[PDB]
């Protein structure tokens, strides 16, 4: 298998509109009822939406009735969520649920932007470890808009010891965030370290070497 | 429509210790004919999705430890976890399937109390590539600690910074139990080339007295 993946998710001007998709798969989606349900970053849970099974019967909060439609295409494996009249209030993460007893195989969520500010990529900037067991090092990732930006170290071949923190939004407006790792100092002299940064938003890709 | 509401919004219990949470409904969720509450707990692990935990008030999903249980009737609902680990650090939340909209409780955020964790500090100075740029970004580093209370100072020349410098706190392991912090310093490339002793000074229940990390320019 059972998936949920929500897609369509972006930077929208307030006042524009925006669809969002769940496909699902490993299941017969025509026998469940599907939800949607929404996150504002670093808040609670806020459902959003239902439909059930045919899509015959739907229902809305009541901070998104009059703008938002449900929508399901069986033969599609889909659900859809189609958001007009956005406002910074719907600023979230959303996420689609199938139904039964209650919400089940909530999918990674989409994250929707409503602002006016200007998509920015970021600069890269080792944090990089000093000769002076463990060693740490990093990547400073500085002056995005918008969320998010993905962090990995290696391409995925290190993982143990990373912390990526989470973004801070500067005087400026524009997001900041480091991403570390401790590794033994008897690697620093074979051992490379690469942090992969994207920030899809803006078509930013970038391999940073970090070296002491 | 219906009102759930959460008690407490935070709590903090110890490693292997039992934790109660409660969720009130400002209406009956009983469906008579099932003779089931239609209520749902959630687990939210940091950086996840949430995971069902519990539907029918009481009925547990597959796969879901024992440690788990839910109870209560009428409006009075609550979510026990006994022998708390280290991977339950998470947000809980209670959940109305009874009437649309199928309403959330606030949550209730769970801190993991564990044995005291003194932070390990690191100092990065800035790169050249970045003060080629007009900007210099001092980071320190405090890695796995335990409890979050940390006093982080910067020292340019012995001298007090204020006002220019942000930290980012990462969530508690799901593993050690930890938290991780960064604390940046900015200054433009003339007002860090005006000093030479950079320093981070850091203050923890589990350092003897204050840990001082430090470069020269």
């Amino acid at each position: 298998e059972v998936q949920l993946v929500e897609s369509g998710g972006g930077l929208v001007q307030p006042g524009g509109s925006l669809r969002l998709s769940c496909s699902a798969s490993g299941f017969s989606f025509n026998s469940f009822w599907m939800h949607w349900v929404r996150q504002v970053p670093g808040k609670g849970l806020v459902w959003i939406s239902f439909t059930n099974n045919e899509g015959t019967t739907t229902a809305y909060a009541d901070s998104v009735r009059g703008r938002f439609i449900i929508s399901r295409d069986n033969a599609k494996n889909t659900l859809y969520l189609e958001m007009n009249n956005l406002r910074g209030e719907d600023t979230a993460v959303y996420y689609c649920a199938r139904g039964d007893g209650g919400l089940d195989d909530w999918g990674q969520g989409t994250l929707v932007t409503v602002s006016s500010a200007s998509t920015k990529g970021p600069s890269v900037f080792p944090l990089a470890p000093s000769s002076k067991g463990t060693a740490a090092l990093g990547c400073l990732v500085k002056d995005y808009f918008p969320e998010p930006v993905t962090v990995s170290w290696n391409s995925g071949a290190l993982t143990s010891g990373v912390h990526t923190f989470p973004a801070v939004l500067q005087s400026s407006g524009l997001y900041s965030l480091s991403s570390v790792v401790t590794v033994p100092s008897s690697s620093l002299g074979t051992q490379t370290y690469i942090c992969n940064v994207n920030h899809k938003p803006s078509n930013t890709k970038v391999d940073k070497k970090v070296e002491p | 429509d219906i009102q759930l509401t959460q008690s407490p919004d935070s709590l903090a219990v110890s490693l292997g210790e039992r934790a109660t949470i409660n969720c009130k409904s400002s209406q009956s969720i009983f469906r008579t004919s099932r003779n089931k509450n239609l209520l749902n707990w959630y687990q939210q692990r940091p950086g996840q999705p949430p995971r069902l935990l519990i539907h029918w008030a009481s009925t547990r999903k597959s796969g879901v430890p024992d440690r788990f249980s839910g109870s209560g009737f009428g409006t009075d609902f609550t979510l026990t976890i006994t022998s708390l680990q280290a991977e339950d650090v998470a947000i809980y939340y209670c959940q109305q399937y009874f009437s649309p909209p199928y309403t959330f409780g606030q949550g209730t955020k769970l801190e993991i109390k564990r044995t005291v964790a003194a932070p390990s500090v690191f100092i990065f100075p800035p790169s050249d590539e970045q003060l080629k740029s007009g900007t210099a970004s001092v980071v320190c580093l405090l890695n796995n600690f335990y409890p979050r209370e940390a006093k982080v100072q910067w020292k340019v020349d012995n001298a007090l910074q204020s006002g220019n410098s942000q930290e980012s706190v990462t969530e508690q392991d799901s593993k050690d139990s930890t938290y991780s912090l960064s604390s940046t310093l900015t200054l433009s490339k003339a007002d860090y080339e005006k000093h030479k002793v950079y320093a981070c000074e850091v203050t923890h229940q589990g350092l003897s007295s204050p840990v001082t990390k430090s470069f020269n320019r």
